[PDB]
């Protein structure tokens, strides 16, 4: 056996017949647009926030002073 | 794809990829073996199935420094044909390391970088390192950097060159072996990066209260700011600042690219819980005189451009307002043609911690790299100690031995006074 | 049944527009896959404008990425509402501007805007006949600003009666993102003042200080500050994607906020900002909603519009709202304030009312203000590049692929030109 | 009541026609065990076309498979349907062609000539009707490019009011498989001009950028590109085996895309074609396949047609298609370019529609061409053996089985020939 | 059925067909005895109950190299008849293995020879084995392949041959022999292909980091090249290169007809691991001179026709991609007339690897067999050497005592000049 089958793609019917939705989720292929990975990824200042004020620990609401 | 090739030249460029290679694993979760157990495609290639490599050379012409990687616990992890050796070292004699030792192992040394150059699909830039005070690193480096313009044109190159102290030395020829090596690194290097040890060493004696310092220490410091100069290549956010902005953002002329270093918190473990790291604490303590990679003084030039790069939980709110906080300042003051004065970065990942390092975790960071006016002072005094060594031709015959012609030397001393007239010039109002 | 195409450039242009695509998908019920699951029929009557219908249902936008450097569509790949764009839509470079203006425009800009002008081309005929092009870049920068501007000088040059809508973002006042900010800036204009018909010109630092005093945010940031962004650009076409009781497309504000060719650069306001704690106290109402509007605070523009008279003001209120209410509020503004409005054009306010609010607001407005105070930031910009260009600082990587030093004075003849016209009718 | 015979020659030709009765044989519903297992009755009125009827409901294909060495034998026979052609049509050589195209007319084609025309007159007097010969080879090689074209003269005079279907795949232009393409392609070409009704010219690195640029397929085999040609052969006798709306079968796309008796070389496409991650987002329709219809990147041929003028092209339409919407389309393409077009022919393209489409895509398209930028092709072929030809190279063998270098002057004035008269028709 | 012949003349063929029958035996699973616990009809008898015996005959007049293959590992697998010796080696002479002891031998050697010819229902070719400096390989090679064009005409003679070093040989009167022995081989074989031995010496010193390698090293991979030549035959593949078609798309004229060899990964274990083998990177090293198998510079002659060999894991698109990118890099050059260059050829079966042998398993392999200008620098130095030693006639009574006679130097210096002459106008750009 050639290097198809270790690749895992067999014979390209799915692609022609468009029936690709049929298949396992992830199943990536010898698709280029599926396998790109890069970049990285880093949360940064995104924990515990969201923008939700303009449709209705920030804000003046957090603001301390003295016992009472 | 990203890709930047590192290059390593003499013993202070080893030892320093010794520390930057062991930061760059340690970030990535690369095991030493050399398998992990999508963001290393800028330092490392995926070889075959669960196998990474590094995209470095080590390249030396003393046997000494390349086999301690060669024995040490790193051994399976650099390809073991891209580690350069030599049979005898140019043993600081800039003349050894460019014209009768140095020509012998350049050949096979662009072999690799064909190679590697060949293995990545689109290449950012190059990293050098080096210390323009020996023979290996001045020399060879000369070699090296000169070959790799008319080889690979256009391309971005790094130049991370670590300059002699001012009032400390290890050598004698340093003076000699900077101002030749400054000849060279001037018309190639596409951005110069400045090193001393001596104000890496006031770094450690003030903020990390080491008070018995060495290399290893020394090494790892400069390798958290080279870490964070490509982090935006390795890791996403939301000002990112890759290869070609430091190329354009601070060099303006054609000469005036050396440049400063700094990084902000450098605190160790126990100073650190009692330390509020706040991005306007840091940023002050980013432009602290005490607190560059090299020995000159801030307030005694003007700053020509300045670019934080900001690593970890950093919002874009408080770089914009400490900015301008640092504008205010009247102890620093900036040339009078550029009313923009800052470039900024954030990226969105802290920087990782050597296990037994002297850094602490810290969730922020600054890697201040800027351009002064005050480089000419660094490097008048090695224009004035190089002078009154060629007073009357001290260390001569060993330069001129070895196939250097005497009339390279006067025309290196031209060389920087026209450097040092640049400085002057530009930085009047 | 008018389309918009939607182009981002760089990485302010594609971070901006991620979330401009972020906004209009959940304000038109489309979820992360593009399905629909909105629980009213009004949203789906006008898709078209923005999406183009696929088989399953799936909706992919009118949305071309593009820039120069690889790392930026990534993040907009990761994001949420990042699985909706076409791939074939995905066109990128390997590079990298460096935020060099001329090398974004000759050299790398070169091999790309061929790429580029087949994928809009294709979604050109690909609906029945343009509205306009919008576009979202940034005028300081070397991505959106080189490869931007050669964009929208192509593209006027295909499709001469196509309109133009660029949302940019012009340098910092303050302080400086980029060194070469000025530089930028000024060869931005010098191509935008023809080949464009509108630039809505915004500012980050008339954004930074409405998140912190107006809104009242700690810890703003770019994920805050482009939402704010977003927000303009989806009411700037409110009445274009739904029914209204006085309606307004994008040929509606041309002819009204121009007098004159060259004087197309606006200053946005978004009205209805609160923070989280005073949400209750204030009452939503329609005069409180136009004296939010003409405050200098609430302008997304750096520029102070007190300094300056405003030549034309166009103001676009959405909601279930009464057609005086907008009107005398407008008659009120003029006849309160009459030294900030020009006397040679009586009536400078023009109005529209949208009938289909934002998601989770009762009433909203968007603003724009075609003011002549924008030219002392456009001076200010000036006297940047006039500084810098005497000394010819940063200058030989500009000149390194083939841009000469006379395209600088032609760059500064044609902002000197235009500041002098804005001071010109303001007098 | 319309029967094909199909036989393969060569190493490329019997892989490709593995691929063949691969595709076919699904779509027809036939199991590797030969019975029907398929699931629709218009599968089962015109089975006769490609198989014959066995005892036991058996399919057999009308496929005669002929080569000089027993290697390919065994590639076909051992892959997924390879035991339903008959052991008997196995007709095989043993000392090999050898890349040699005077053994395969010659010296060793001589001994098996008179074998295999034992077996193609066998298939022919089988079947009621014959309405043509279906050749599947090379013309790079010398086994399907030899020994094949020695067929096709000897098929032709026997049976002079037959169509010819040679599929032939050609060298391409920016690598080479073989060492001796020009020698013997120039020879195979001499021989195609007058015996074969009408060629299909296909090459691999047309191919290539297909399974790449528009599939995305990283790693295309030959299996891949063989089910892009074994794609095309299906939509020719698209009308053929199933009922259509408007029926074209293999005499009227010959009486329509041949002009003049020696213009009968055909490049050719076959539209729906989309990548993985596009599937979902591609929403197919009757204009989105004819803008990929006329693309230049579609085409498997070298040749862009943007270089040569079209002088016939037809349209194999396959699915349930509005009648108009078709041919709108085609009437766009013939206006919206008409300098691609020829002037002196009017109404260039032919437009044929079948309501039966292949399985699981229910559009599909099938694009013929009859373009005179073909020329390209056959002039690199000319140039390439002028250089060879002028120093004698790769000669001494060819002179040995008898087939002295007059021959070959004979070639490249025909050749040359082939393109004067393309090159005559542009202007 | 597809099936090959292999005469194995001299020590050098030996000692190289001592280590090419290793390879087989582990590539077809076929033990030492001769027994497996389809494919090997290529290089296979297979007789009787169970057993397989090689299509080989192994003729020497020495018996000394003969009888470690009668009592070593192997001696069950040959036929005891196929394996010929004699009483007195040629020792050096090639008078003496073409004209005095070589005449006795050769009546033998066709005996058996016709028994193999006749086992065959269908045969492809022959594999020569032979060193042109001996006097076996020279002598008795000669007088072989003269007796084989007779006897079976139009058959392809791949003859495998080792030439001397220009700087590293060990035989004094090798420049003698190689002319000799080059007036022959230049007429009767079909494609010869040069193997040198100092090459080799460099490959094994680079990249197998062997710094003191021996004959043993140097045959297995010789024995790789033998493999994947005809592993075409025995494997299927994308691209089946028969051994009857390199002939037709090596040789432009009938006297060119002189190839190189270049295997492309040769690694180590501790080299294979870090080493991301692409096909492009095996590629790019086989044009290298570096992995040339024969001491000679490519750079300086032309390239006229190269056939390339992939084993292994390889796609044809990946193999579309590098000769592209070959034929762009400015160092590789083709001759003018002759556009087409390369033939690509895939075997789906990746290169087995010998228990012992210096090279680790790789995916996926290339051999080129390379036809050049450059080879008339082999043939030229050659010429230098038989030049001066001819100018005083040294040597020549040990030549003219065994039976040829004076005159023949003269044609044999005559003949090879005229192949140079040759070789600098098929090179000529016109
Ligand atoms: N940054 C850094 N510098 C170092 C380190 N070790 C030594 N150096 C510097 O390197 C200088 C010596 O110059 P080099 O070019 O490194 O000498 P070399 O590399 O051994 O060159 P050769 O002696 O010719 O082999 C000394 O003055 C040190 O200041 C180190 O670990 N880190
Ligand atoms: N590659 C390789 N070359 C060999 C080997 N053994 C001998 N040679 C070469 O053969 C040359 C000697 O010529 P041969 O033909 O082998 O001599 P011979 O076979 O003993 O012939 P006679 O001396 O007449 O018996 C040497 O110069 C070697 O270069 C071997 O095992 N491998
Ligand atoms: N509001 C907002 N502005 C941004 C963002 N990213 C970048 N910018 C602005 O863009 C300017 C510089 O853009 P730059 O990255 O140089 O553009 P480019 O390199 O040409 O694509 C800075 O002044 C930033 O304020 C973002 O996510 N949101
Ligand atoms: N499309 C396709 N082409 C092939 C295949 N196998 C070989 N070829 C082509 O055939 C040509 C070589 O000719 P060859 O197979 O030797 O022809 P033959 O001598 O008649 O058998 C090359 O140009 C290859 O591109 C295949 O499986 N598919
Ligand atoms: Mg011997």
């Amino acid at each position: 056996p050639g290097p198809e089958q270790r690749r895992g793609r067999q014979d390209l019917f799915d692609v022609v017949q468009h029936t690709v939705h049929l298949k396992p989720q992830g199943y990536t292929g010898g698709d280029q647009w599926l396998e790109h990975k890069g970049k990285g990824n880093a949360p940064g200042p995104e924990q515990r926030r969201g923008r939700r004020d303009l449709a209705d620990g920030d804000a003046w609401l957090d603001a301390k002073g003295k016992r009472r | 794809m990203r890709e930047v090739i590192s290059i390593h030249i003499g013993q202070a460029g080893i030892q320093v990829g010794n520390a930057c290679w062991e930061l760059y694993c340690l970030e990535h979760g690369i095991q030493p073996d050399g398998q992990m157990p999508d963001a290393f495609n800028t330092f490392f290639s995926e070889t075959g199935a669960g196998k990474h490599v590094p995209r470095c050379i080590f390249l030396d012409l003393e046997p000494t420094v390349v086999d301690e990687v060669r024995t040490g616990t790193y051994r399976q992890l650099f390809h073991p044909e891209q580690l350069i050796s030599g049979k005898e070292d140019a043993a600081n004699n800039f003349a050894r390391g460019h014209y009768t030792i140095g020509k012998e192992i350049v050949d096979l040394a662009l072999d690799r970088i064909r190679k590697l150059a060949d293995n990545c699909t689109g290449l950012q830039g190059f990293l050098v390192f080096n210390a323009v005070g020996g023979g290996t690193g001045s020399g060879l480096g000369s070699l090296l950097l000169e070959r790799l313009s008319v080889d690979y044109g256009k391309k971005s190159k790094l130049g991370f060159t670590v300059y002699p102290s001012p009032q400390v030395s290890t050598a004698v020829v340093e003076p000699y072996n900077s101002v030749l090596s400054t000849h060279s690194l001037l018309e190639h290097t596409d951005v110069a990066v400045m090193l001393d040890n001596e104000a890496i060493y006031d770094i450690c004696r003030r903020s990390l209260d080491i008070e018995r310092p060495t290399y290893t220490n020394l090494n790892r410091l400069i390798a958290q700011v080279i870490s964070s100069l490509t982090a935006s290549l390795r890791f996403d956010g939301a000002l990112n600042v890759d290869i070609t902005e430091f190329q354009t953002n601070l060099v303006p002329y054609p000469r005036i690219h050396f440049m400063l270093s700094s990084y902000a918190p450098i605190i160790s473990a126990e100073k650190a819980y009692h330390e509020q790291l706040s991005v306007a604490e840091i940023t002050n303590a980013a432009f602290e005189p005490a607190s560059m990679m090299v020995k000159c003084d801030p307030r005694h030039g003007k700053y020509m451009a300045c670019c934080l790069m900001y690593r970890g939980d950093v919002v874009p709110k408080d770089v914009n307002a400490s900015v301008a906080t640092i504008k205010t300042k009247r102890t620093i003051q900036f040339v009078d043609w550029c009313p923009t004065g800052f470039k900024c970065g954030i990226n969105y990942q802290p920087p990782t911690v050597v296990p037994g390092g002297d850094l602490a975790k810290v969730q922020r960071a600054v890697c201040m790299i800027s351009n002064s006016t005050a480089i000419g002072e660094i490097f008048s005094r090695l224009d004035h100690k190089f002078d009154l060594m060629y007073a009357k031709r001290a260390f001569v015959h060993w330069y001129v031995g070895e196939g250097m012609e005497e009339g390279e030397f006067s025309e290196a001393r031209e060389d920087l006074a026209a450097l040092e007239k640049d400085f002057e010039e530009v930085g009047a109002e | 049944m008018r389309e918009i195409v939607h182009i981002q450039g760089g990485q302010c242009g594609n971070q901006i527009g991620a979330k401009f695509w972020e906004v209009v998908s959940d304000e038109h019920g489309i979820d992360p896959t593009g399905t629909y699951h909105g629980d009213s029929d009004l949203q789906l009557e006008r898709i078209n404008v923005y999406f183009n219908e696929a088989t399953g249902g799936r909706y992919v936008p009118r949305a071309i990425l593009m820039d120069l450097e690889p790392g930026t569509m990534d993040s907009v790949r990761s994001g949420p509402y990042g699985q909706i764009f076409r791939p074939d839509n995905f066109v990128f470079g390997q590079t990298g501007a460096g935020n060099n203006w001329a090398k974004g425009h000759y050299t790398e800009g070169a091999e790309l805007i061929d790429s580029v002008l087949d994928v809009v081309r294709k979604e050109a005929e690909s609906c029945d006949c343009l509205q306009g092009f919008q576009v979202c870049h940034s005028l300081g920068g070397g991505t959106g600003s080189g490869m931007g501007t050669l964009l929208i000088s192509k593209i006027r040059e295909e499709y001469p009666d196509r309109m133009m809508l660029t949302f940019s973002v012009v340098p910092s006042p303050k302080v400086s993102d980029t060194v070469v900010e000025p530089y930028n800036a000024t060869l931005s204009v010098h191509q935008l003042v023809e080949n464009a018909d509108e630039c809505m010109v915004l500012d980050n630092e008339a954004l930074y200080d409405i998140c912190f005093r107006t809104l009242k945010l700690t810890t703003p940031t770019f994920g805050d500050l482009n939402h704010l962004i977003s927000a303009v650009m989806s009411g700037i076409t409110c009445c274009l994607r739904f029914p209204g009781q006085l309606n307004a497309d994008l040929r509606k504000l041309a002819v009204n906020l121009i007098p004159f060719p060259r004087l197309h650069f606006f200053m946005v306001g978004f009205t209805p900002l609160t923070s989280r704690g005073s949400q209750q106290y204030r009452a939503l109402t329609v005069p409180e909603l136009t004296q939010q509007m003409w405050d200098a605070k609430n302008m997304m523009c750096a520029a102070d519009p007190r300094h300056g008279r405003y030549l034309t003001a166009s103001a676009l209120f959405r909601g279930r709202m009464s057609t005086k209410e907008v009107d005398e509020q407008m008659l009120n503004v003029q006849n309160k304030n009459s030294s900030y409005f020009v006397e040679w054009i009586p009536n400078n306010v023009k109005s529209s009312v949208c009938d289909i609010p934002p998601k989770g607001l009762k009433m909203s407005a968007t603003f724009i203000g075609n003011s002549t105070a924008i030219q002392e930031m456009f001076k200010r910009v000036s006297e940047q590049f006039t500084a810098m260009f005497r000394r010819k600082a940063f200058l030989h990587w500009y000149t390194g692929e083939g841009m000469d030093e006379m395209e600088f004075t032609e760059a500064e003849s044609n902002m000197n030109d235009l500041v002098s016209e804005y001071q010109q009718y303001q007098d």
